[PDB]
């Protein structure tokens, strides 16, 4: 389902992602834009036999379980398939855990590349929230 | 993504012999997967996650490797391990290697060659195929030279081979020279001539009478 | 249950075909189904895959745009659509499973992309006449010429002649296939006993029995 910036921004604010840890909404909506382009259903394979799932592209080696990745730690303790739903809660709950490992949002390739050090509050400019 | 190359292409082995086939990747891969295929059926996942045996693979198979070089090793080769084993990197976008055909060796056997004149029926269409069957030989190497009225050669030759026969691992071959009724009746001897390990002498079978 | 696929297809260039994979026997929604193409001669190519529950689809670079996967949740079916079919699209397409609970594959759907008409084969008998003794065995055969598309099932004496048979793979010539089969019996059954090759061409309704006469 392709979310749309301020619709996603509202849903994420509601789910406590505004200043979660100390990252304002714009970071999360930014990551969601460059990781998945707001499409909940997005999957992508990586070079080790693991796939990235959903809107926040949480990977199956470390974070969720998809029944076929070698080395599955499944830290978020959720089936990866649950991350593909049109309501972002299993993805937001797993995202809260990823941030809590003492590495911040660096865990997200596209937040790093396209959102670290940018004016991330542009991502909610003109959004009702 | 990565290009994978399997050394070698075809291998012979007796039962009781140890087999190791190698799969090399142009760039490092994290894991390898081996699939087997018996001609007649879909591939079956044999080895997965580099060394894990899939449900029903006999324990005598093992997979190993790291980075670039991986391998599949059968300790006691058994007849039912004759198949093609393919390897695969299952990364960002998977690739399979070209396979290594495993056929069992069983000592050299001479082909029984036979030549058949075109049927009345085919000459009634205006075509004339001369069929030659070289049956039941090992090894696969066979050379087939066609002679017409002595030293000639021809081009309507359609060669076809059988896979290694299951009840005793021999090979069979078919050569068909298709001619038009007038190229045919304008001649008289036709010779099937075979070259193969087992002989110095070309095995020749001929009929020389498209006229009477 | 199983992974049962669609039957073989014959299609012209330019058309689009869709192949079913009825994956029944588990929680369909939950497991990725992969699709692989086997070009006899080149071997395997990995096309892509679909996780039916979400409809998340992952493709290999080479097939993004030639392939589209969908899944019908209510019939436990996955579909692979191949569009703009060219001669190079002829092959055997497999759907499969690659996970730790099960790794089953389907048997494949053969695709032929050509414009050549369904041509019934001609069956020509191969008898020796002058059996210049090979040994004490006579070999007989059947040449089946000019059919399209493949397959052809050649049988001998309606299946009774199982042993000694050798059907050789069809070769393609000018848009038609030619296949041969040989049977070997002691030089006491021919002519005294009948030997017949039952050639059936399912793509037509060709049922032909050639009694090999001397």
């Amino acid at each position: 389902k392709v979310f749309g910036r301020c619709e996603l921004a509202a849903a994420m604010k509601r789910h406590g992602l505004d200043n979660y840890r100390g990252y304002s909404l714009g970071n999360w909506v930014c990551a969601a834009k460059f990781e998945s382009n707001f499409n909940t259903q997005a999957t992508n394979r990586n070079t080790d036999g693991s796939t990235d799932y959903g809107i926040l592209q949480i990977n199956s080696r470390w974070w969720c379980n998809d029944g076929k990745t070698p080395g599955s730690r499944n830290l978020c303790n959720i089936p990866c398939s649950a991350l593909l739903s049109s309501d972002i809660t299993a993805s937001v709950n797993c995202a809260k855990k990823i941030v809590s490992d003492g590495n911040g949002m660096n865990a997200w390739v596209a937040w790093r590349n396209r959102c670290k050090g940018t004016d991330v509050q542009a991502w909610i400019r003109g959004c009702r929230l | 993504d990565i290009v994978l190359t399997q050394s070698p292409a075809i291998m012979s082995a007796s039962p009781g012999e140890k087999v190791t086939m190698t799969c090399s990747a142009s760039s490092s891969v994290n894991y390898m997967y081996w699939y087997q295929q018996k001609s007649g059926t879909s591939p079956k996942r044999w080895i997965y996650d580099t060394s894990k045996l899939a449900s029903g693979v006999p324990v005598r198979f093992s997979g190993s490797g790291s980075g670039t070089s991986y391998s599949l090793t059968i300790s006691s080769m058994e007849t039912e391990d004759a198949a093609t084993y393919y390897c695969q990197q299952w990364g960002r976008n998977p690739t399979f290697g070209g396979g290594t055909k495993l056929e069992i060796k069983r000592a050299d056997a001479a082909p029984t060659v036979s030549i058949f004149p075109p049927s009345s029926e085919q000459l009634t269409s205006g075509g004339a195929s001369v069929v030659c069957f070289l049956n039941n030989f090992y090894p696969k190497d066979i050379n087939v030279k066609w002679k017409i009225d002595g030293s000639e050669r021809q081009n309507g030759v359609l060669n076809s081979w059988t896979d290694q026969d299951s009840k005793d691992s021999t090979y069979s071959m078919s050569s068909t020279l298709t001619l038009t009724k007038d190229e045919y009746e304008r001649h008289n001897s036709y010779t099937c001539e075979a070259t193969h390990k087992t002989s110095t002498s070309p095995i020749v079978k001929s009929f020389n009478r498209n006229e009477c | 249950v199983q992974l049962q696929q669609s039957g073989a297809e014959l299609m012209k260039p330019g058309a689009s075909v869709k192949i079913s994979c009825k994956a029944s026997g588990y929680t369909f929604s939950d497991y990725w189904i992969e699709w692989v193409k086997q070009r006899p001669g080149h071997g395997l190519e990995w096309i892509g895959e679909i996780l039916p529950g979400s409809g998340s689809t992952n493709y290999h670079e080479r097939f993004k745009g030639k392939a589209t996967f969908t899944a019908d949740t209510s019939s436990s079916t996955a579909y692979m659509q191949l569009n703009s079919l060219t001669s190079e699209d002829s092959g055997v397409y497999y759907c499969l499973h690659g996970n730790y609970d099960f790794d089953g594959w389907g048997q494949g759907t053969t695709l032929t992309v050509s414009s050549a008409k369904t041509t019934p084969p001609s069956v020509y008998p191969l008898a020796p006449g002058s059996a210049a003794q090979t040994n004490s065995m006579v070999t007989l055969g059947c040449l089946v010429k000019g059919y399209f598309p493949e397959p052809v099932t050649v049988t001998w004496n309606s299946g009774s002649l199982s042993s000694g048979v050798h059907t050789f793979p069809a070769v393609l010539q000018s848009d038609l296939y030619t296949l041969s089969s040989s049977v070997t019996v002691p030089s006491s059954p021919r002519p005294s006993e009948t030997v017949t090759c039952n050639v059936a061409h399912p793509a037509s309704s060709t049922k032909v029995d050639k009694k090999i006469v001397p």
